[PDB]
């Protein structure tokens, strides 16, 4: 009834979707061929027999990642027509993914999404998985979000985006794509749960004892975050939280909608054996500045909204005591215009351990979505890099000779400056 | 007779455990069958249940919800078959404005169900509402139902068990929903405040246990109505003897805390019901009214002595401008009488005003900066302006001034 | 009726074994149940116990302590379930100033417990306090409680069993705590000195046995009150007949020392109670008052003859400026009467003054060099100055002069 | 409830902690893997299953000793994250352990100690095991104690330190480190139970018949002392004594807080068979000048406070008689301003014999913590050696070129002179 459609764009989105759907199949007992040896309805559809087709599309402008999906262990899980692929990728170019290469694919993606929506009864919204500093993860994501806003102008559109890291980076033109995507989607998005590869690397090293993690472990952690977010739709709990609940409780103003994701019980097997992870402990770990999965120090800013999504053996009184302890803390400061900055969700299903993963089996877990003004510093860094590269006008010819104008660069930079001003304004205390 | 309207996840659960307690008390089988030992029962059942040709009993309950998951889980419980599938309603597909908009949208079927249930009772007395005021579902849907009900049925009582948001623990948009629900409660509600903070405080010193306690409170409140006696044989009798409320129950003891079988008089109980600690909710503020319902063996001489001693000890304070009550009931003959004598207290006290002063302070702490109003503007009700909000705030201020 | 306030490890234990002795005497089962043979008992139980609806009896006791370990061990004993968990109090987390500061900090809950216990008794007569004056916990906490109690309840007696530090055996900061506790005792205490030195001396010639003897003393002191007779049917009767005290008990015999079943008259017992050896505590100093409570068969003719002979033999000395007492009781019908007749003595004698002269000498032996005052300056009470100490010392000096 | 955290710094501290935790595991029946085939709560924490994790940290700037711990028989007892280690040690240099190498580790140690404190409910205090004449045992110990005073400014901080011996010595720069540590920690400590390797060597030779003892036997004896000290927290007895009791009864003035540890029934198996060790005998052995575990003759000074901690089959009357006998002695003299100089603690648990140790199984034992003015002579010797080496200015370049100044040397020497003056003043009789 509360069906939701997940859209995975680009290599980052497709691989995170691989991890997410592996986790969903494990959680709901669905075999990797769609058969089982309700709860599995907001994300899967039943076709006559036991076949459960996931309610998602995998769209990329490059055949490689989608073909890996098509021939992997989950080759028979996804509908072959919902694994949409192009011929030539966007080559880390926003213009290619938005204007030149993305226009030859957007119609097919919209047709498939329309088929999925028609197959649904009540559509809660969309989950868009993508990366900020990619070609199709930026241009095609922005194009798709604007087309969805044109079509489904009322359904919520939550996006899980890999924010560029402060120091580590795999591409040279990431600031351009990030600024342009922020412009276009900020026009047409509800809330964007943000994450950094560098922060997850640090989390893995410090907590999971892994010194050489790959993208696979990062995707597993992100999939755990997404599972914690969607558990209320997929399972039954004391306090249910829907997508509209996220949108309402985490977005104070239409432009300030970039919360940061966190996951407390990130722990290895032996350490989990030696610990007694409780509600208070996991909450304190969530509010620890070193456990943030976006490399921004929360002490540099003020929280405006927090969404604590507990799951498993969790008692509401313990949650209330832990939240009261957090509020009594002095290092954790909130904005003065949000006397109540905690949306609490509790689910009865403990997190499922993926066979072959690094996370240990725990009795309870919490995912914390925090909207804070500490993201303003990350925005400032991103626009500073954009300003340097645009002042030298580097790489601009690649974007211009592909259906874009330098005026769009200037407009996007001005919009980002306005966003920084808005963050500064909401940061200050009322007088 | 009576009807129960429970909304939101909070209300849905509240109802689940309330009916669990009721069926436990009246010896009603999970499937609606009646146990052999209870065949000749004397307890009155019409008040909360109506029997069926199949000899099973059906609650006078209606399930409402914006989401399916909670009720779907309920129908997977051993108690699933008991409820009436016809009455249960689920939206096919967290904001107050959205809730009220849906309420405007789904008027017809809800009132169809309510009318069907109403016409099956000869002497319906009032309404019972269970909901939470913070979440989008409970707040808005209860607002809409209260408005259209007070409009539809101008000769029936409306009683609510409203759950208030925790404050020591930081719904991010709770101030708006709470303020609007309070507006509607003052403007339409006939008459039981509830808060998670103090409730869990007393629980300490899962939602399953919290709401078990809440259902205990509700059942103990309705006991005498369920079990006819001499006095207080009607809900209106209850309301007249008091008229916002707060509650407390003495024997709130775990199943493991029966080891201390303390010789429990009536005096000690009625005394315990007075302390702020036992008041389950969190300017020389004073009382307006106090009612103590006592279960088990009771000697009115003991009651008179306790009243005399408490009056002399002046442990309480009363209004200077106006001139309590101790009613007695009988325990169900089935549940073990682990307590020699037990006591429940419902009172009206001026201190409750503080609650609103907090929420007002919360709301004023947001309206000055226009926080999280984007979603509200989406709905028709707040599409043009927010005069609704201003009127609600001024109404609450007027109520605080009146207190 | 009566209440018991026991503080510090010393007081906590004292209470444990005192209640052990009481339940042994009155035939109270370890769990609070009553034995079948004692169903028709005539002994009065309200004095130290109050029964419960579950038929079990609960002591009128409150446990206080700065540390958990002792009481935690108590609750692991076979007698654990007997006590009232509500009354017991433990600090969540060795100095007098710190103790008094905490007492100021935790006023509310302690007096809540005390009031709850008090309101359950119709004819409360006084208070009983068991504590040690040297350690930080007992001294300071007893000081604070005595002050606030004499302030709160100006019409109740306050009796204490104060344990004094050993002196022949070298608390390093004992002089300060002892002196301050004595100040408070003179300034607020209605009326039983105790010292480890002479107590262990008589024991010879573990804490378990020492405090078993102490509990024996307490129970024998309260016997007649527990067992109503003709005369001395109230604690106030006791106090009036005497008014600092010291005690002695004749049949202080091991469980192995019953082999010598010595023909024990009343005369020989009452005589034995006079010797300094039996006085459990360690200028022609003389007596002020003597009371002898005798258990077992007793002929008043024998009592008169013993009194006459002792008076003629002038084994005692009395004040020249003022003009004893021999009361009789009945043994509990349960404990074996291994002794044909037994005797307990409580007296007021001027020699006790020496105690303080020692402690004063101890205190003066430190105040001249400012030893171990660093911790005291930490607390608020001694944050500015130590005028408290000077006033206490002068008060004790005044008491010694009065003696 | 009365949880206490033990901190072991340096090689001496870590090895003494090895002995101490072996003793604790034997006493509480805990297997060396943390499982048992309450009393075990002030020092251990339970994690769900029978796993008991000790409430301690093992911090060193050298990987060797900690790695020996990590691979020994107790490899699975300690939490892997609480065995903190560096890369390069302090090289017997106070400046390295306090300023240069210790600053790169203090944050991690404080984070772990904060985790342990949060895991506790009521924290009694800290037990710091270290050596006076070591690099990390001096500099890092002082740094950690000052940071703890900043953070936990109210919890008691008792330290078990290996005071440098009068004659035997393993390092050349011991006076420098000892004086600087005494300065810094004397600013920020409650009481320091002192011990000497030379005195324990003499005790072993005279009593235990061992002619070639190692550090292992010394550590076993010190662990017995620590067990006797903490028995009241770990077990039940007639007279309980807490850490605050030690602090109050043993420290007359804030600077004079250096008691000496003693243990009476140090005896071999055959000699224990031939003796009838009673309360009076063990008390007299405790007050014998040859049984002191700090090589200072008590007859050269005056006792100001004694803490007799009996354990096992001990009767209070016997203890009182023995203490009265001690007071009637004329060789044992007390200061005139302490007419009552005995804090007595009695525990019901007899000392546990370690399999493979040299101490025989006894029915009762006593540990005597004595604060006396005989330590003033040891301080005088230490500052005399410091004065010689500093007058020649030897080794000073090592300290100066590592974040320290010669002004700190002069200030530490002046502080030690003030401490000697304070001991002299408290020694004299009142007139």
């Amino acid at each position: 009834m509360r069906e939701c459609i997940s859209i995975h764009v680009g290599q980052a989105g497709v691989q995170i979707g691989n991890a997410c759907w592996e986790l969903y199949c494990l959680e709901h007992g669905i075999q990797p061929d769609g058969q089982m040896p309700d709860s599995f309805n907001t994300f899967f559809s039943e076709t006559g027999a036991g076949k459960h087709v996931p309610r998602a599309v995998f769209v990329d402008l490059e055949p490689t990642v989608i073909d890996e999906v098509r021939t992997g262990t989950y080759r028979q899980l996804f509908h072959p027509e919902q694994l949409i692929t192009g011929k030539e990728d966007a080559a880390n170019n926003y213009a290619r993914g938005h204007y030149t290469i993305g226009k030859e694919i957007i119609d097919l993606v919209l047709d498939r999404i329309r088929k999925l929506a028609d197959q649904c009864t009540g559509l809660q919204g969309f989950l868009v998985f993508h990366s900020f500093g990619g070609g199709t993860g930026s241009g095609f994501t922005s194009l798709l979000m604007e087309r969805l806003s044109v079509d489904y102008g009322k359904k919520s559109k939550l996006e899980f985006s890999i924010y560029p890291a402060p120091q580590v980076s795999t591409a040279v033109v990431e600031p351009y794509n990030s600024i342009l995507t922020t412009h276009t989607t900020l026009e047409h998005s509800d809330c964007a749960f943000m994450v950094d590869n560098e922060a997850i690397y640090d989390i893995c090293r410090r907590n999971l004892d892994i010194e050489r993690p790959t993208y696979t472990n990062l995707n597993r952690l992100i999939s755990q975050i997404v599972s914690s977010i969607t558990a209320s739709l997929r399972f039954d709990g004391a306090l249910n939280v829907d997508l509209t609940d996220f949108q309402t409780n985490l977005v104070p103003y239409p432009r300030i909608h970039f919360p940061l994701a966190t996951y407390a019980p990130v722990i290895s097997a032996e350490k989990a054996y030696h610990e007694q992870l409780s509600v208070a402990e996991i909450t304190n770990a969530c509010f620890e500045p070193a456990n943030q999965m976006v490399k921004c120090d929360p002490r540099h800013g003020k929280y405006m909204a927090c969404c604590l999504l507990y799951r498993g053996d969790v008692v509401p009184k313990d949650v209330n005591a832990a939240i009261a302890t957090i509020k009594t803390k002095r290092s954790i400061q909130f904005v003065d215009w949000c006397p109540t900055g905690f949306k609490v969700g509790i689910n009865y299903q403990p997190p499922t351990v993926v066979p072959g993963g690094d996370l240990a089996k725990v009795q309870r877990a919490v995912c914390m979505l925090s909207n804070t003004t500490a993201i303003a510093e990350a925005w400032a860094r991103l626009d500073h890099k954009f300003d340097l590269m645009y002042a030298k006008r580097a790489f601009v010819h690649w974007y211009v000779g592909e259906g874009m104008e330098e005026g769009e660069f200037s407009e996007a930079r001005e919009d980002m400056a306005a966003l920084e001003k808005d963050y500064e304004e909401v940061g200050v205390d009322s007088v | 007779e009576i009807i129960t309207l429970q909304l939101g996840q909070c209300g849905n659960q509240i109802g689940f455990e309330f009916w669990k307690q009721l069926c436990a008390e009246h010896g009603i089988s999970p499937e609606g069958i009646v146990e052999e030992f209870a065949t000749e029962g004397t307890d009155r059942k019409d008040v909360f249940f109506y029997q069926a040709d199949d000899e099973h009993y059906i609650p006078r309950a209606v399930l409402l919800d914006l989401e399916p998951r909670v009720i779907h889980s309920i129908l997977n419980s051993p108690y699933a078959k008991l409820y009436n599938p016809e009455n249960i309603y689920l939206s096919e597909h967290n904001n107050w404005a959205s809730g009220f908009s849906q309420g405007e949208k789904i008027h017809e079927d809800i009132f169809d169900i309510i009318d069907r249930e109403a016409d099956g009772s000869d002497s319906l007395e009032g309404f019972v509402l269970c909901h939470s005021i913070a979440g989008g579902t409970g707040s808005g849907l209860g607002s809409y139902l209260l408005e259209r009900l007070n409009d539809r049925y101008p000769k029936k009582l409306v009683q609510t068990y409203s759950v208030f948001p925790n404050q020591d623990e930081m719904v991010v948009v709770q101030p708006y929903n709470s303020l609007l629900t309070l507006k509607r409660l003052t403007q339409n509600a006939d008459c039981v405040v509830l808060d998670n903070t103090a409730l869990n405080r007393i629980a300490t010193d899962s939602f399953s246990q919290i709401n078990q306690l809440v259902s205990t409170i509700m059942s103990a409140s309705t006991t005498t109505l369920r079990y006819p006696g001499y006095m207080n044989n009607d809900l209106i009798g209850l309301i007249a003897s008091l008229i916002f409320l707060m509650t407390g129950y003495t024997p709130l003891t775990t199943d493991q805390s029966v080891a201390s079988v303390r010789k429990t008089t009536v005096l000690d109980v009625m005394r315990r019901l007075l302390q702020p600690k036992n008041v389950m909710v969190s300017t020389n503020h004073c009382y307006i009214a106090i009612l103590n319902i006592i279960q088990g063996e009771v000697d009115p001489t003991q009651v008179h002595k306790s009243l005399q001693r408490i009056r002399e000890r002046k442990l309480a304070n009363f209004i200077p401008w106006g001139p309590i009550q101790v009613a007695l009931s009988r325990k169900s003959p089935y549940l073990p009488s682990a307590h020699r004598v037990s006591g429940l207290m419902m009172a009206n006290h001026t201190s409750i005003s503080s609650l609103f002063e907090r929420t007002c302070r919360q709301y004023d702490k947001l309206r000055k900066r226009e926080a999280f109003l984007e979603q509200f503007r989406k709905e028709d009700m707040f599409k043009d302006n927010f005069d609704e909000m201003d009127t609600s705030r001024e109404i609450v201020q007027q109520l605080i001034d009146e207190y």
